[PDB]
RNA sequence: CGGCCUCCGAACGGUAAGAGCCUAGCAUGUAGAACUGGUUACCU
RNA sequence: GUGCUCGCUUCGGCAGCACAUAUACUAAAAUUGGAACGAUACAGAGAAGAUUAGCAUGGCCCCUGCGCAAGGAUGACACGCAAAUUCGUGAAGCGUU
């Protein structure tokens, strides 16, 4: 039972997920860090 | 373990191994050859291109340095398993060719089955052919003799024949199987020839300097034909020990030459098995089905 | 042995069936076995507090 | 037809759509038709898109069945797109379109002023109507996916049924005050009526909100 | 929404071929019954025979066991009402809206954790088949089913459609027939189905062994007894079934005379066996003697 | 989930249809043989042809019109030709009409 | 050698809310449909 | 049905080969059932003395809206024992072991 209602929100956005990367701090260096 | 191999968008109908026991090819109706390596992940590095036709055989040579494999589109082709690409189109067949071999170990020569009525010999270098023997029809499968100096061939008469590339007449004319025969594969002795016909029942035959007149050995019981009527392909192990078959019941069909017992028959598959490989160096298995993909069975 | 095949979906079709029915929730499962350790008392200074 | 069988499948017999599009009664309506009976911007869009394709279209079957001229087609298709204002009364429903209309009229400033530059007139006969109609394409190229989601929804919503169960309302700014009473009060009755009683009987919790509210009004009259 | 992987459906409503050509429309219809949106099947059962199509939740099959549009027992193949009375069940599936609907809703959440293999609740507490089902069921299929219906047309002389008309141009059905009006919601709740009636009289008047009057008639006469059996073999009709006081074997007549020891024993044995013992091929008549 | 091959299963399917009889599908764990299931002594004297294989019948073929020169006005039958062994009305005659009636009112 | 020229319109919040009532519409276009008739004999 | 058989073989047919390979919720119906916020008439509006603004909570209540916004009398509805596990003193009188 699926609805084919839809709402202006639910509309594709920020589709792509940023990952932290190798200077900001990255699960590498803390890893490694004291 | 099982190693599933896909990739093959329609049935699959030949696949074989590099006699080196390194690379595997298959084919099927996708009208492209594939190719992986047997170990590590059982991976595809390699696709061979330009048939139009459906693959219905392909044959190695006998140190795996270029690939035969017979076509619907009445062609032949032989490549550069060094590159992949064409050297030779054999055309001039007026039909379907469905059975290719290579001969092994003497001059370079063919022998190719067909749907026209004729079995056809062929030199690689001349682009022309060297001997056809019309007997009346279709041949289904065919296969030479160590000595490259007859021919046999299987079709839909029952009475698989044997010509002497000398005098060019029906050598030898076997009989006792009851429908079509539809593969022959003569084991590595270069005497035990194995036939698989869709009657049901598989037998074994040696072609000799002198044998008995009536030269039907063994005989196993199992395999199976319904209205698909496919092709099924028999081939003896590397020893000659197991005789392995394909049919349209979804059982990899794995008998002995000794006790002719059934050692096996193995589920796993979803469509007809069309060819079972064996593996020139291990207990290695591989099963080409009309499922449109492939096994990768150990014993 | 029988063929599948699904039939084509009219690209102009609105949707055929009501969905919003209302009904009470259902039971939910096993109640699972309360695994306490044994009360002690309240005298009734307590209560009174 | 779509807006007809719309109207009539609401069961709004008392309402027709007449040719050009407008919208009429055909009754005096009590208020609970006055209610039952209004649309939404969706509709009215719909409505006035389709008033303007029609406008056009039938400018060009005047041309065809003989009654006008080349040269008055031309000249009345770049009016209607100069003056959507004053024939559709679309902006009523989506007021951004004043971007549009007003770049309608900056265009009209420039042809009609570099058009009559010389013994030609302030007259009517001016149609070189490739601008107002390329900018009305780009209003449409804009709006055809917004209106397709309204009427998907619309359409949805009248087949379907409107999903009253987990409508999950967000808190905006007429809910503010009752929705921290709301939490405060579950906060109080989480906090010790339940995790620091072993008054074991009955906690009597609906009585300690009632101390909570008027220690509240004691704090406010000091 | 239901999903499934086939129709589970009667062999008779499946069709002759062993080949068949099937269309699926996912969330294609209302189950009459489960009042929820079912996914629908659609296959033509023969030659010149109408397209049959699933009419019922495959849920709505499984509480029950039925065919999804023949509607007969999967196993025997009787309405639902005689089915349910020759397992002595007690089907409590709630009519009411409100009710039904709530029913159906926690059926469905409780069928879901189950493996899809047999049907949930009684129906496997009650597959203990009575010898009364078994001597009702359909022996063949009884393929009338699946022909075109009545044409309005054909039926007044319309039907200029030639040789095509959409329906079986022969002579419409007098509806006085109790046989006429079955509904549907009906005949899956099995409330007030002529056909269950009409096979429940005919299942009445079915020939049974009869009881005697006297307790101490305890002789059991077996009619049609034949020379080809043996006194053990009639022992072994009748002796793990309680115990066998005496046995007369009379090859003056072909018969036997069965004195037992329990009088319930030979009861359930001679009733079990009216005219269905068949051992050695011979039809045997158990009656209580003289 | 069988994966088959397609051109076969629509012979296969085709020959029960128009003939009666056709090799049986069952791919049985205990080795069966070709049988021509359904109408089997069909199969036998028909040889097992297929309606797709061509085959010696001299059915006789219901007769047709053909009016193919589409230059006459209200005469071109062309692909729409009739067959002329057809009825020209379709209708139930006075005993069953008179029994639908009686049937239409005692419903 | 000087040029500088905003904006612009519609809805809701007023015209109570309700049970019955009865008839169009509007939906359905189905599923199913049937079967018989077996009987007694020996010693006081 | 189209063409070709070096087919009979005339130019009549017959044959052979090739080419061409399975539509369809079968219905012009016939059914069968429920709604129109329409009449009809009843009906008839929270809090506290009076007159009135609202924002909520609960759910087998909805309606208008694209709406996770807003509106619908604060949208409607939401109150007669809203009593639940469980007692014992103190005295008297009467009859009893
Ligand atoms: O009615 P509007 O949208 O404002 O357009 C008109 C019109 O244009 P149409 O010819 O398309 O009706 C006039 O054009 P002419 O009178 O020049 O033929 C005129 O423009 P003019 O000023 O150039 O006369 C007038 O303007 P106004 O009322 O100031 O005279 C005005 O255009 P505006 O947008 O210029 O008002
Ligand atoms: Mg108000
Ligand atoms: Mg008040
Ligand atoms: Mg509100
Ligand atoms: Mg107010
Ligand atoms: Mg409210």
């Amino acid at each position: 039972q699926l609805s084919k209602q839809y709402s202006s929100r639910d509309l594709p956005s920020h589709t792509k997920i940023k990952y932290r990367q190798t200077t900001q701090d990255a699960p590498e260096e803390v890893r490694n860090r004291d | 373990p099982i190693m599933l191999l896909s990739g093959h968008e329609g049935e699959v109908y030949c696949c074989k191994f590099h006699p080196n026991g390194s690379t595997l090819a298959s084919a099927g109706f996708d009208r492209l050859i594939l190719l992986w390596n047997v170990y590590g992940d059982c991976d595809n590095y390699a696709t061979l291109k330009g048939h139009s036709g459906a693959v219905m055989e392909l044959h190695y040579n006998t140190d795996g340095s270029m690939l035969f494999s017979a076509s619907t589109d009445k062609t032949v082709a032989v490549w550069d398993s060094e590159t992949g690409e064409r050297v030779k189109r054999l055309k001039g067949h007026t039909s379907f060719v469905n059975s290719c071999y290579p001969a092994r170990r003497g001059p370079q020569l063919v022998c190719t089955g067909s749907d026209d009525g004729t079995v056809k010999l062929w030199d690689i270098r001349k682009k022309a052919a060297i001997q056809t023997f019309q007997n009346t029809y279709q041949v289904l499968a065919v296969t030479f003799n160590d000595t490259s100096d007859q021919i046999i061939s299987g079709g839909i008469d029952n009475d698989i024949k044997v010509w002497d590339l000398r005098q060019n007449k029906l050598t030898y004319t076997m009989r006792g199987h009851a429908d079509s025969v539809t593969g022959l594969s003569l084991s590595s002795e270069g005497s035990y020839l194995l036939s698989n016909a869709m009657d049901n029942t598989v037998r074994v035959w040696d072609v000799r300097p002198f044998a008995p007149k009536e030269r039907c050995v063994k005989i196993f019981q199992g395999n199976v034909h319904n209205f698909e009527k496919n092709l099924l392909r028999c081939s003896w192990s590397p020893d000659g020990s197991k005789i392995a078959a394909g049919s349209a019941d979804r059982f990899v069909y794995v008998w002995d030459t000794t006790s002719r017992r059934i050692l096996y028959k193995l589920p796993g598959h979803a469509g007809s098995i069309n060819e079972v490989a064996f593996h020139p160096d291990e207990p290695i298995i591989i099963s080409a089905s009309s499922d449109k993909r492939l096994y990768m069975g150990e014993i | 042995v029988i063929r599948m095949v699904e039939m084509q979906k009219d690209p102009m079709e609105p949707p055929r069936f009501k969905i919003n029915k209302k009904i009470p929730r259902g039971p939910p499962s096993p109640p699972a076995p309360v695994m306490h350790s044994p009360s002690r008392k309240m005298t009734v200074k307590e209560q009174q507090e | 037809n779509m807006l007809n069988l719309l109207i009539h499948r609401k069961n709004l017999n008392y309402l027709h759509l007449d040719y050009n599009f407008n919208l009429k009664p055909v009754k005096t309506l009590t208020t609970k038709e006055r209610k039952k009976s209004r649309f939404g911007n969706a509709f009215h869009l719909c409505r006035e898109v389709l008033r303007l394709t029609k406008l056009v279209v039938d400018s060009h079957v005047q041309y065809r069945l003989g009654n006008v001229d080349a040269f008055q087609l031309a000249d009345g298709l770049q009016y209607i797109f100069a003056h959507v204002g004053q024939l559709t009364g679309m902006y009523r429903y989506k007021y951004k379109l004043m971007r549009q209309i007003r770049m309608c009229k900056d265009l009209k400033h420039l042809i009609y002023y570099r058009f009559n530059t010389g013994p030609v007139g302030k007259g009517p006969g001016c149609g070189f109507w490739a601008a107002g109609w390329r900018v009305w394409l780009f209003f449409m190229r804009g709006i055809t996916p917004l209106l397709e989601r309204w009427l998907g929804n619309l359409l949805a919503r009248q087949f379907e049924g409107r999903h009253s169960k987990g409508v999950a309302k967000t808190v905006t700014k007429q809910r503010v005050e009752s929705h921290f009473d709301l939490e405060l009060r579950a906060a109080v009755m989480h906090d010790i009526l339940d995790m620091m009683p072993e008054g074991i009987k009955q906690n009597k919790a609906r009585t300690i909100l009632q101390h909570l509210s008027e220690a509240w009004r004691c704090w406010k009259a000091n | 929404w239901e999903d499934a992987d086939f129709p589970i459906l009667c062999q008779t409503c499946l069709g002759e071929n062993p080949y068949i050509r099937m269309t699926k429309e996912k969330y294609g219809k209302e189950c009459k019954i489960c009042a929820r949106p079912f996914t629908v099947f659609r296959w033509c059962p023969g030659v010149r025979m109408r397209f049959k199509k699933t009419e019922v939740c495959q849920t709505c099959s499984k509480l029950k066991n039925v065919c999804q549009t023949c509607l007969l027992d999967l196993e025997y193949g009787l309405p639902i009402q005689v089915r349910d009375a020759g397992l002595s069940f007690k089907d409590d599936m709630p009519k009411s809206d409100v009710n039904k609907e709530y029913y159906t809703q926690n059926m469905e959440r409780e069928i879901s954790n189950s493996d899809g293999t047999r049907p949930v609740g009684m129906l496997g507490k009650a597959t203990s088949t009575s010898d009364m089902l078994l001597k009702l069921a359909r022996t063949t299929p009884y393929y009338k089913r699946n022909r075109p219906h009545i044409c309005s047309f054909w039926v007044k002389g319309e039907c200029k459609r030639g040789e095509e008309c959409p329906y079986r141009h022969e002579k419409p059905t007098d509806p006085d027939d109790p046989l006429a009006d079955q509904n549907i919601k009906d005949r899956y709740y099995g409330i007030n189905d002529p056909v269950a009636d009409k096979l429940l009289k005919r299942a009445s008047t079915m020939p049974r062994l009869d009881p005697p009057e006297d307790k101490t008639i305890t002789t059991l006469y077996v009619g049609g007894l034949g020379d080809t059996i043996t006194e053990t073999d009639l022992r072994n009709h009748f002796y793990q079934f309680g115990e066998i006081r005496t046995i007369t074997v009379v090859q003056r007549q072909q018969c036997a005379f069965i004195q037992f020891a329990t009088r319930q024993a030979a009861e359930v044995a001679a009733e079990k066996s009216f005219n269905k013992l068949i051992v050695n091929g011979r039809r045997l008549n158990v009656k209580w003697g003289r | 989930p069988a994966h088959i091959n397609d051109f076969m299963f629509e012979q296969q399917r085709r020959t029960f249809a128009t003939y009666g009889y056709a090799l049986d599908p069952s791919l049985d764990n205990h080795q069966v043989s070709a049988k021509y299931i359904g109408s089997v002594e069909e199969a036998e004297k028909n040889q097992g042809l297929t309606v797709f294989e061509t085959g010696q019948k001299k059915t006789e073929k219901r007769k047709k019109f053909k009016e193919n020169d589409a230059s006459n006005i209200d005469g071109f039958l062309g692909p729409w030709a009739k067959y002329v062994d057809e009825k020209d009305v379709a209708k139930p005659s006075e005993e069953e009409q008179k029994e639908l009636d009686e049937i239409t009112a005692k419903r």
